[PDB]
């Protein structure tokens, strides 16, 4: 029926339209109460074709446009009802000590100590990374199944990677782009403060660091937060297993 | 003495972005899944017998994270616009990278250079004469690179320099 249908047709449209793409099919499908079987043979499509974990939703990937609009629409009421209580914290705190996250020692005022503000920014990422995981039940049902459902295709062929990719997806897609703008995404009214958008986007890079499983190897001065991230690495899996098993 | 560049890696997901600029800062290529939100380096080159500081920042091609392009546009001085050569969306995408980076700086001399990555694979859906038409029309140079092989990657990052460093010397 409407299945083969779409998936034929999804061929045609050229990957610059994918974003619409995948509006108008998680659209459809949700109003069939179809949107697990749509969201099954979108992923098992792509999941039976790679070789290897590394290989898989790479460049183009209409299974990642399906999914960044799922979160989009059916993450919204969950992102803003997590997120706000925790931006408005950090926004109105009265600590000016407390008030710099800059860890780059390149780009350091010599008024600011480098120790401290790793420490600053660590106490944020760990308040976030908190109330994440902690989360669980406050999680939309909808999205729930299409974690399930991403998690039970990737599991029928790479195994051991399947927790980690619903993991990296929650974040990568869903999460950390509302913590790095938080105002473009609706969350606040107004743009936080230049100092306060330092920190947000620079904990984003350690919370994605957790969700992927990677350590910092690439910027020197995140490296020494790869101690925090180890220390994760554990509560961040077992948040992932309760979201999507 | 030694003038100080701010070059900006720009382009769609996985394109190669970060894989070109970690051959530069740390001589290796990795086959990981790593996605990008920003990243900043610094190195000290020697580009036509004069030390320069790069400072070079990698973004995020996922188009999630689009709301932060306005920052760094403002910020950098010249852009690696790169495509892969087995992505058409990706080559159709350096003309919104070129109008948002135009609007941005209200400019439209703004130093950039178009990079076509990913030429080591036998996978081609751009043809090089289709990019170096692109490149010509912006009046821009065209550079094929792998980041695989490090071909052309040095050039990649001296020709930009160059390019920004004609353009503050106007
Ligand atoms: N064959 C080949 N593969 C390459 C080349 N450059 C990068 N890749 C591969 O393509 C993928 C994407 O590389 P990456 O550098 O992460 O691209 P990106 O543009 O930074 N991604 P993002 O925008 O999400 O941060 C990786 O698997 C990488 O190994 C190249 O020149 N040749
Ligand atoms: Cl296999
Ligand atoms: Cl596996
Ligand atoms: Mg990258």
């Amino acid at each position: 029926g409407e299945l083969p249908i779409a998936m034929a047709l999804a061929n045609v449209v050229p990957c610059s339209q994918w974003d619409e793409l995948a509006r108008v099919l998680v659209t459809l499908f949700d109003s069939r109460h179809l949107l697990y079987q749509l969201l099954w043979n979108m992923f098992s499509k792509e999941v039976e074709l790679a070789d290897s974990m590394q290989t898989l939703f790479r460049g183009n990937s209409l299974a990642s446009k399906i999914m960044t609009f799922c979160f989009k629409v059916y993450g919204a009421t969950y992102l803003q009802k997590l997120l706000d209580p925790l931006l408005r914290i950090v926004i109105t705190s009265s600590d000016w000590q407390h008030v710099s996250f800059e860890v780059d020692p390149t780009r350091l005022e010599p008024s600011e100590s480098l120790e401290e503000n790793q420490r600053n920014l660590l106490q944020m990422t760990e308040k976030f990374f908190h109330a994440i995981i902690s989360s669980s039940s406050e999680f939309p049902p909808q999205l729930r199944s299409v974690c399930h459902c991403l998690y039970q295709v990737v599991s029928q062929r790479f195994p051991q990677n399947s927790i980690g990719a619903v993991g990296s997806a929650m974040f990568l897609r869903f999460i950390n782009p509302a913590i790095v703008s938080p105002y473009e995404a609706g969350i606040l009214d107004k743009k936080p403060p230049p100092r306060i958008e330092r920190g947000l986007k620079l904990m984003s890079k350690i919370l994605q660091s957790i969700a992927n499983h990677v350590l910092f190897t690439k910027e020197e001065h995140m490296r020494p937060f790869n101690d925090f991230v180890k220390s994760n690495f554990d509560a961040a899996r077992r948040f992932f297993l309760d979201i999507a098993s | 003495g030694m003038t100080e560049y701010k070059l900006v890696v720009v382009g769609a997901g996985d394109v190669g972005k970060s894989a070109l600029t970690i051959q530069l800062i740390q001589n290796h290529f990795v086959d990981e899944y790593d996605p990008t939100i920003e990243d900043s380096y610094r190195k000290q080159v020697v580009i036509d017998g004069e030390t320069c500081l790069l400072d070079i920042l990698d973004t995020a091609g996922q188009e999630e994270y689009s709301a932060m392009r306005d920052q760094y546009m403002r910020t950098g001085e010249g852009f690696l616009c790169v495509f892969a050569i087995n992505n058409t969306k990706s080559f159709e995408d350096i003309h919104h990278y070129r109008e948002q980076i135009k609007r941005v700086k209200d400019s439209e001399d703004v130093p950039m250079v178009l990079v076509g990555n990913k030429c080591d694979l036998p996978s081609r859906t751009v043809d090089t004469k289709q990019a170096q038409d692109l490149a010509r029309s912006y009046g821009i140079p065209f550079i094929e690179t792998s980041a695989k092989t490090r071909q052309g990657v040095d050039d990649a990052f001296y020709t930009l320099v160059r390019e920004i460093r004609k353009h503050k010397e106007k």
